[PDB]
RNA sequence: GCUCAGUGAUAAAGGAGGUAGGGGUGCAGAGACAGCCAGGAGGUUUGCCUAGAAGCAGCCACCCUUGAAAGAGUGCGUAA
RNA sequence: UUCACAUCGACGGGAAGGUUUGGCACCUCGAUGUCGGCUCUUCGCCACCUGGGGCUGUAGUAUGUUCCAAGGGUUGGGCUG
């Protein structure tokens, strides 16, 4: 069991996953592929990803949240956050965008509705700097 | 073991015991031992 | 150093303190404050040290007034100085502080932070002192 | 308490014909002398002290070390310092006959046992 | 040490 | 603590949302994670109220709306089941299987209400047998 | 008076005896016999329903302190000549064993000299040479203390865990030449 | 009534579950303290910085959500 | 390195001692006299070494600091009133 940060489509570099997940027993063609078609189904972002490993070599992963700070980056348009947040505002999104990543983050949230998800989002990018109305 | 006049628990594990009348200061770190005089 | 600025005598009685100061009882100023419980001689580099420790250990509150001041002088005789042909050279300032007289007001902080920062203000003090919370 | 009682009886105190320049008094042998109780933290803490007459010459013993050693020694030192000193004290103090045992050999003497009238004299665990 | 005794008269 | 109030409202809400419901279900729980809570609570607040409550506020809430036969059910730790809106098979059904993958995880049946009667741990298998409200309709 | 310990009755169970003689108490259990004496203020009822309620003569502070003390000592001796007391060390190093033979505990810790231990009566000691060492006996107190001597020899080091150690221990392991 | 220090012979700031009282203020019988069983989550690996900073080197923000409760984290720990 | 309290500890305060340099003039003036060595003691503990320990930024050796401890020890020379 390890946690690892991969890219949308591209895997199996040397120095980021291969030898760090591969050390453990982890078969790294399999995980990578496997985890660029999951990335290729849902849209594809940067994704913190959970690798679980068993006894016998085999492996079952969950992709977790695409990063709400990387979401809210791209849908206000920006690229680096706020070096203050509350303080300095970077940006702003309409709600329909609050909706937006609080539906491709709604699989991955424990949420158990969509306004849940959306003051989530709202709260997150209240954190980094971002406005929203 | 420091021994000085003035003994105040200097974290939260601490405790101020009575031994032979003299005022302990005892604790899970060995660091943190003092003794009243 | 807190110091008057002018004077036309340099040297001075060493008076007698008594009772209480009934003038400087309230707290006027700010919210939390150090009282004199007892009756002494304050030298402007006490009240000096006491302002600094109180002003570092509170740093992000606020404000620290100093209710008293150093204006009546002080004379000292050399070492191997034979009594008589004169009184001394003054070398310091004090202040006469009596029983319930106010030193430090301060105000901007918690009540915690605040009892924290008077009692290492109360650490430079040559005095016994108390606590009081304003009304 | 004891030992003043003690005094009390060597000294004749409580004759109606008593003399302060004369002796009037009684004889004591006091037996038992280790199973004498002292209180407070006193077994462990009062201090017997004897100096040589050199220098550095002082020794000191605990209480209990003396008891242990020559437990009469303890009785004879502490009714000596409520006699009266000098010559009626010292030849009185030869009529303190001290003995670590339950026993005495003084049986052709007929002793009576001493009169207590002290409450606190008696002490009880 | 700052303090005075008590000689004669004062002790 | 929790004032006298706050406790007079609660056994208040729990008696109101007790008045309205036809059905009891009694589960306890030590030891589980707060996920699988999270995930029972996506099945159940849909077509149900589960409410988690002390001994003595079911007690006080139970006795006057004519659940007390329900009383034996309060012993140990207690959570509860009301069914406000759907119907007592697809309330009770999922807890049974919800037991079954609990077996490690420290869960146990105390017991159900029903037409005001009491039903013990192994009764309840009526309950969950029954059909939905499009067939005995 | 109110010592939540003082309060709770004792459980004398079958197989176990108990002769009251005033303020002293002899218990002859399964595995032997225990004595002790009590205080001046400590009362203990032995009850028809077979319990020990420990009751205090007077209340100083003294009284309630003693009360509380004895109540768990009699329990200890009690549950000590029913079925006893273990407690249990194990070893940590390179070269260090044990050796019960007859009347001695032998210990290698390093020592230059076999380190020999004359084990008292009231004690039984079952030793492992897979460098675990159990002592059990009906007294509490002295189980505990022939435990401690063993300890003594050579005590827990920071470093690398090494000495005699308590089966459950924790020991601050600081990090050497980092 | 008090003291257990042989204090009862002398000295201060300071320290203190010493001890015997007195006064406010908290809670509780829908059970308070201590113990013991479990939970301690989602955003998120907050933003900045840094080879890395993931509650826990440093700086700034310190909100929101699911909630019986859970700090953008009190201490330990990892190169992270 | 992180970490006030391993070790230091600025600005200030509270003391003990009576060994330094002093203030006083109670003391002795007739022949009650200062600093070093020799010989010869003796006592204090604020411990330099030797005995036992706690903490360490103690791996080991060696330290550092501190606790109890004054039983014993504490060289020979060149140089100075
Ligand atoms: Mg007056
Ligand atoms: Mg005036
Ligand atoms: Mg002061
Ligand atoms: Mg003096
Ligand atoms: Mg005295
Ligand atoms: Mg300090
Ligand atoms: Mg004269
Ligand atoms: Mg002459
Ligand atoms: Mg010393
Ligand atoms: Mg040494
Ligand atoms: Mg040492
Ligand atoms: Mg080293
Ligand atoms: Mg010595
Ligand atoms: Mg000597
Ligand atoms: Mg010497
Ligand atoms: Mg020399
Ligand atoms: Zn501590």
């Amino acid at each position: 069991v390890i946690k690892l940060a991969l890219e949308a489509g591209k895997a199996t570099p040397a120095p980021p996953v291969g030898p760090a997940l591969g050390s453990k027993g982890v078969n790294i063609m399999a995980f990578c592929k496997d985890y660029n078609a999951r990335t290729a189904d849902k849209p594809g972002f940067v994704i913190p990803v959970e690798i679980t490993v068993f006894d016998d070599k085999s492996f079952t992963f969950i992709l977790k949240t695409p990063p709400a700070s990387v979401l809210l980056l791209k849908a206000s348009g920006a690229e680096k956050g706020s070096k203050d947040p509350q303080m300095e505002k970077v940006g702003k999104i309409t709600i329909d965008q609050l909706r937006g990543i609080a539906t491709e983050k709604l699989p991955d949230l424990n949420c158990t509705t969509i306004e849940s998800a959306m003051r989530i989002i709202a709260g997150t990018a209240a954190n980094m700097g971002i406005d929203i109305d | 073991m420091k021994i000085r006049a003035s003994v105040r628990p200097i974290c939260e594990k601490c405790r101020l015991i009575r031994r032979r009348g003299r005022i302990i200061v005892i604790c899970s770190n060995p660091k943190h031992k003092q003794r009243q005089g | 150093m807190l110091s008057p600025k002018r004077t036309r005598f340099r040297k001075q009685h060493r008076g007698r303190m008594k009772g209480i100061s009934y003038r400087g009882n309230r707290i006027c100023f700010g919210r939390y404050a150090l009282q004199a419980l007892e009756p002494a001689w304050i030298t402007s580099r006490q009240i000096e040290a006491g302002r600094r420790a109180m002003t570092r250990n509170a740093r992000r509150g606020g404000k620290i007034w100093v209710r008293i001041f150093p204006d009546k002088p002080v004379t000292v005789r050399p070492a191997e100085t034979r009594m008589g042909s004169g009184k001394g050279s003054p070398e310091y300032w004090v202040a006469v502080v009596k029983p319930g007289r106010i030193l430090y007001e301060i105000s901007g902080v918690a009540e915690n932070i605040a009892r924290r920062a008077v009692a290492i203000a109360a650490s430079k003090m040559p005095i016994r002192t108390q606590f009081i919370i304003s009304g | 308490r004891m030992a003043s009682t003690i005094a009390i009886h060597i000294r004749g105190k409580n004759l109606a014909s008593y003399t302060p320049s004369v002796d009037m008094g009684a004889f004591v042998i006091v037996v038992n002398a280790d199973k004498v109780a002292v209180s407070g933290k006193k077994r462990t803490q009062k201090l017997y002290r004897r100096h040589s007459g050199r220098p550095g010459g002082l020794k000191e013993e605990t209480f209990d070390q003396l008891q242990k050693r020559i437990p009469e020694r303890i009785i004879e030192h502490a009714v000596r310092g409520m006699l009266p000193k000098g010559r009626l004290g010292r030849y009185l103090f030869n009529h303190l006959k001290v003995y670590k045992g339950a026993e005495h050999p003084h049986q052709a003497q007929q002793p009576i046992d001493l009169p207590l009238r002290d409450k606190r004299i008696r002490v009880e665990k | 040490s700052s303090r005075p005794q008590k000689k004669g008269t004062a002790h | 603590a929790i004032s006298r109030t706050k406790k007079e409202e609660t056994v208040e809400t729990v008696q109101k949302h007790l008045e309205n419901c036809y059905l009891l279900a009694a589960i306890n729980y030590k030891g589980f994670t707060v996920k699988q809570f999270q995930d029972l609570r996506k099945a159940l607040p849909e077509n149900t109220t589960l409410i988690v409550a002390k001994n003595t506020l079911v007690e006080k809430a139970v006795q006057d709306t004519q659940w007390a036969a329900i009383k034996p059910c309060m012993k140990g730790m207690n959570a509860w089941l009301f069914v406000h809106s759907e119907e007592i098979p697809i309330a009770i059904k999922p807890y049974r299987t919800f037991q079954k993958e609990r077996k490690l995880e420290d869960n146990d049946f105390t017991g159900a209400c029903f037409e005001g009667k009491f039903y013990g741990p192994g009764e309840v298998k009526r309950l969950e047998t029954m059909p939905s409200k499009a067939e005995i309709f | 008076k109110e010592s939540r310990i003082g309060k709770q009755p004792i459980t004398v169970p079958a197989n176990v005896a108990i002769a009251m003689e005033g303020q002293d108490l002899k218990v002859k259990g399964p595995l032997g016999e225990l004595s002790i004496t009590y205080p001046r203020e400590v009362l203990v009822e032995k009850q028809e329903s077979g319990f020990l309620r420990v009751r205090k003569a007077v209340e100083t502070r003294r009284a309630n302190q003693m009360h509380g003390l004895f109540r768990t000592l009699t329990d200890n001796m009690v549950v000590g000549v029913s079925k006893g007391f273990e407690k249990k060390l194990q070893l940590v190093g390179v070269g260090y064993r044990a050796t019960v033979e007859g009347k001695d505990l032998i210990l290698s810790l390093g020592f230059s000299h076999p380190v020999r231990m004359a084990i008292p009566d009231e004690l039984q000691v079952k030793v492992e040479e897979n460098t675990k060492v159990t002592v059990s006996g009906r007294d509490k107190s002295v189980v505990g203390q022939f435990a401690a001597t063993i300890r003594s020899w050579r005590p827990p080091e920071p470093y690398k865990g090494k000495g005699v150690r308590y089966v459950d221990e924790v020991v601050r392991r600081k990090e050497g030449k980092a």
